[PDB]
């Protein structure tokens, strides 16, 4: 839900840091060691924690790298929540109003029968739209076969659909 | 009564204040019991799922709060059944959709023609009262 | 006959699956191989360190 | 003691190798109108062989701003002049150690190199919007030696005032 | 996300419950101390000592459910924001391009389009016609593709004007 | 026509969603009642630790 | 309003504090 | 929300992770007892003293790394049951109503339908 | 017809609902600026101190 | 000394009259098809003047385990029979005090029954799936007096035994 690649920069600011706390506490103690301040890092890195220290400067470095990676995990919560709600959102099509009412997925007939003329000679707007869609697609959504329908619609992970009779279709699920 | 029972704890304040740190997230005086820290545990995690109850029902109704905009279209008004509409009851108006011939305006027509009660107004401060 | 029992599918097991009931499994997995995977390193990490710590004390 | 400081160059010279590899090629790598890598300087795609200028800056002022810091890499250029800097200053105090404070702004002027050149690996990696190209892990890897030799060398300097403290007494 | 300047509320909101806890805490002939309790007062409001006072620490348990609330608000608004990202138009009504210059506006070079800006009377197109006719550079364009080729080029930054079936056939295409 | 038109049911669910209603505490009595048990079995661990530390102090010493 | 209850319990706390204050330095120099 | 099984996993991982940080904490030759180690992993579970051993504290942080993204995933998961609330039918099929007993189902007392199951032959 | 049923643009709630890009480094990057500005002040206020 | 245990005494006992008042009538309000009051037992309008009992208990096994809990009132009646037999030995720790244990033991019976009353408090609220009673928030008020009068019998009974422990030496 964030990425790839800001994890390593974030891991690059804590040793960062864990090195500024490292500088400056042995430069003014209980964070005297390389693990303490790394540690102190770690604990203010996430919410918990432990070891409070006392002077200005390291009160002002855990105050900019604190309030920093709250802000960060607050904002993976949130991203997080987004990514769930929408892995809820809208079912896929179950009615040829849903196959109107999008664009992105197109879909196809064969090239010639009484399926073709169904639409054709169709008198419903819905479907009046569908066969304005069929006959001005670009390129043609036609097959010549129903396998070459089969072909199109399984390579094409998703994005494609095709309209036949009820057993033609039940018998290629079988 | 616990604590006084058996500190650091002892006083009424002691206590009260690690019962609002173990209702909040951070903190104070750590117990070393059996007794206070499973008192602590089931007091704690209780109000852990309770605020995050709390956050999730927050973003929830701030999802709500963006949710679909107010009514620009016919299509808007077929999509819906909560809020009726209605015309004026004499006129080219209901003419209008009586004599249309798009399936959208004549299921405005039908559902008005069909309407319980009738959403048809005498004049156009009726409507204004409606 | 020829339509369910000739075909070489099973169950046309409900709508596509189940129901999402709930979120799946796989990210609690891959959290818990990299804790076990942190854990046993850290556990290795404090066996030798304890190891040089018992060699450097018990011989001076 | 004197491990600590040979551990030291050894780890400043790498890591200003690494710097000066990272500036020079394969930065970045990305797929053109084919893959084509980059190293902040020009872009060479996989006809095939041409190499040219491609970090051109153009086609609110925050935007310009950060277009014209991406432009010609200024952070980490200065990055590497500085880290430079530190390096001459620790080669300068490793021979002849007449100041006692020299160590400690050499240290100082090496953290904050490291700290500006990982400002300018963010920069560059946010001006960038598939992969990426060797030298970004190696600036990667010569910010992290560089900063353990940072480490090391201000415990050097604490241990020689801890030394002198001791000797003032 | 959640405020454009309550954030400088919370701010002084923080500098008085810090005076107020250092007053409370230093004034009773460990925990006294400005930067001390101003510290303490900023560990109070993010997540990672405590006064024994049982006076200042009613403000810092205010104070901490006050921050509590303020992050789980700003947690919810950011997924709020995060979840529907829906973008809104700049400009929505006419008098939005006399409010503002940033964004630039044009016409075509001849017909009677900009003869209506031209014989205007009214102080709003009166005011479009001064801005037009005194544009650098010109925003005048040769055909019709000519100006949905500039406004494509512009990347919010240039509009065009005409009529509204052949905006609208463009828009459906 | 008869049956979907002159009908009075309309089929779409989608537009006008379900608005703010607060949070029921079913979702929140379980909790209560896991507390309200917590609470007991610490009492009564409590009680019987403090009766076992009764019975050493009053044998022993 | 988290502002206003904030800003109550604010001023609450305070007089508090005074009011204890007052009660015990006025006992302790009576007292002692 | 996200789990009906894995909070045992979540509750085994704690003994586990208590089992290790005390063994780690019980074998130096003031953060040791196994009670104390329980109880820290419990303050390291949810949010709410601090191991000096540069050992165990490793396991400290990912564990606690652990529990912080399974508390952000909870809350996560949480907003997405409160989010949208499209709740679903139990019985789909006929072979929906033969795979349980608890809601009954019926037909008219008379009619050609109920004479399609009693002279039916399909077991189910 | 020859407007919203010839045109090639669907129009009708065509703002799609998935838009799954994870996160940009755009709500990261201001952030990383005054991260490395404090880590810069602090340093220099504790140089001056 | 007998300020505080008289004081306990009538905090009891004004609690077990809150409590008996929160048992009698006008627990809850309910607009029913114009307003009705109920006290857990009988429901009654605001025709208008008659009353009659709707505890009905019909219109998972935890909805029925609910339910049953909800019917005639499991929790609170004990709660109320463990305050009264709470104060039946407060009034015999008052005078003759024999043993010096018995009061830790009234007062965790008392502790013990305010918890359940408070257990009986969120059962009734969330068994109610508009407005409330005043006899709820009178409940609610005894439970603040008992939870009060605890800690103030606890806190006699740690002071007898800080005194005991001193006498003993
Ligand atoms: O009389 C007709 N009977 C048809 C019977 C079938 C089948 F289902 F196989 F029995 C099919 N197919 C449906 C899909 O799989 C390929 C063949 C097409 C038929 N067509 C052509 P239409 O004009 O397109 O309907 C007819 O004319
Ligand atoms: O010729 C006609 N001209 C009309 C002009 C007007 C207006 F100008 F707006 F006042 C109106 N109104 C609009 C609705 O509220 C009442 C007045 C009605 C008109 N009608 C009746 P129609 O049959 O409903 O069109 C005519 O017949």
């Amino acid at each position: 839900p964030l990425a790839y690649e800001i994890w390593m920069c974030i891991v690059f600011a804590y040793i960062g840091v864990s090195v500024v706390l490292f500088l400056v506490s042995r430069f003014s103690p209980n964070e005297f060691g390389i693990f303490n301040s790394l540690w102190f890092s770690l604990g203010a890195f996430m919410q918990q924690g432990d070891i409070s220290p006392r002077s200005l400067s390291g009160r002002i470095v855990g105050g900019v790298w604190w309030f920093f990676t709250l802000i960060i995990i607050s904002s993976y919560t949130a991203n997080l929540a987004a990514f769930l709600t929408v892995e809820r959102m809208v079912s896929p099509i179950e009615s040829a109003e849903d196959l109107a009412k999008q664009t992105e997925i197109a879909y196809g007939t064969l090239d010639s029968g009484s399926t073709k003329e169904f639409f054709r000679r169709s008198k419903i707007a819905v479907y009046e739209k569908m066969w304005s869609y069929m006959k001005s697609a670009e390129p043609s959504v036609f097959t010549k076969t129903t396998a070459d329908g089969v072909a199109r619609v399984r390579k094409s992970k998703g994005k494609f659909a095709f309209l036949l009779e009820s057993t033609m279709n039940e018998y290629i699920e079988q | 009564l616990v604590s006084r029972f058996s500190s650091n704890e002892f006083g009424i304040f002691n206590s009260l204040w690690f019962s609002l740190g173990a209702f909040m997230q951070q903190g104070d005086i750590s117990p070393r019991s059996l007794s206070g820290r499973i008192v602590g545990g089931v007091w704690w995690f209780f109000t852990l799922i309770i605020i995050s109850s709390y956050t999730a029902n927050l973003a929830a109704f701030l999802t709500v709060e963006r949710m679909v905009s107010p009514i620009e279209s016919a299509e808007d008004l077929a999509k819906q059944t909560e809020i009726a509409y209605g015309t004026l009851e004499a006129g080219s108006t209901k003419e209008f959709f009586r004599r249309s011939k798009i399936a959208v305006f004549e299921k405005m027509w039908t559902y008005m023609k069909s309407a319980e009660p009738s959403v048809f107004v005498r004049t156009t401060e009726e409507g204004m009262i409606r | 006959k020829w339509w369910y029992d000739k075909g070489e599918c099973g169950a046309k097991d409900s709508g596509s699956k189940d129901k999402t009931s709930a979120l799946s499994l796989s990210n609690v997995a891959g959290v818990f191989y990299i804790l076990v995977g942190g854990l046993g390193l850290a556990m290795m990490v404090a066996l030798i360190e304890f190891c040089y710590k018992s060699r450097a004390e018990s011989k001076r | 003691r004197g491990v600590q400081m040979l551990l030291t160059t050894v780890g400043a010279f790498a890591a200003f190798s690494l710097m000066t590899i990272a500036v020079g090629t394969d930065y970045w790598l990305y797929s053109r109108g084919v893959m084509t890598h980059s190293g902040l300087w020009r872009t060479c795609c996989l006809f095939k062989g041409l190499c040219k200028q491609i970090d051109h800056f153009p086609e609110d002022t925050a935007e310009y701003f950060l277009r014209a810091v991406r432009a010609s890499s200024i952070f980490p250029i200065l990055s590497v002049i500085l880290l430079f800097m530190g390096g001459l200053c620790i080669a300068a105090s490793e021979f002849y150690k007449t100041r006692h404070n020299i160590i400690l702004s050499a240290g100082i002027f090496f953290v904050s190199a490291g700290l500006s050149n990982i400002i300018g690996i963010i920069v560059y990696i946010s001006a960038n919007a598939y992969s990426y190209g060797w030298s970004f892990y190696f600036g990667a890897l010569s910010f992290i030696i560089a900063e353990m030799v940072g480490v090391l060398a201000v415990h050097m300097f604490i241990d020689r005032h801890k030394q002198l403290r001791a000797t003032a007494r | 996300p959640l405020a454009y300047e309550i954030w400088m509320c919370i701010v002084f909101a923080y500098i008085g419950v810090s005076v107020v806890l250092f007053l409370v805490s230093r004034f009773s002939p460990n925990e006294f101390g400005i930067f001390n309790s101003l510290w303490f007062s900023l560990g109070a409001f993010m997540r990672q000592i405590s006064p024994r006072s049982l006076s200042g620490r009613i403000v810092g348990g205010v104070w901490w459910f006050f921050t509590l609330i303020i992050i789980s608000s700003y947690t919810a608004n950011l997924a709020a924001f995060l979840t529907v990202e829906r973008m809104v138009s700049p400009i929505e009504s006419a008098e939005d391009l006399s409010k503002q210059t940033e964004i630039a506006y044009g016409t075509l070079d001849s017909g009677s389009t900009k003869e209506f800006f031209r014989r205007s009377k009214i102080a709003v197109f009166d005011k479009m016609w001064t801005y037009m006719r005194s544009a650098e550079p010109s925003v005048f364009v040769r055909t019709t593709a000519e100006g949905v080729a500039r406004v494509r080029k512009s990347k919010g930054k240039y509009a065009y004007l005409l009529e509204s079936t052949m905006n609208e056939y463009i828009e459906q295409r | 026509k008869w049956w979907y038109d002159k009908g009075e049911c309309g089929a779409k669910d989608s537009g006008s969603k379900e608005k703010t209603s607060a949070l029921s505490l079913s979702n929140v009595a379980g909790v209560f009642y896991i507390l309200v048990g917590g609470l007991g079995l610490a009492m009564l661990v409590a009680l019987i630790e403090f009766c076992y530390k009764s019975r050493a102090e009053a044998k022993r010493m | 309003g988290v502002f206003y209850i904030l800003i109550g319990g604010l001023g609450l706390a305070m007089l508090v504090a005074l009011i204890e204050f007052c009660y015990k330095s006025r006992s302790e120099s009576k007292r002692m």
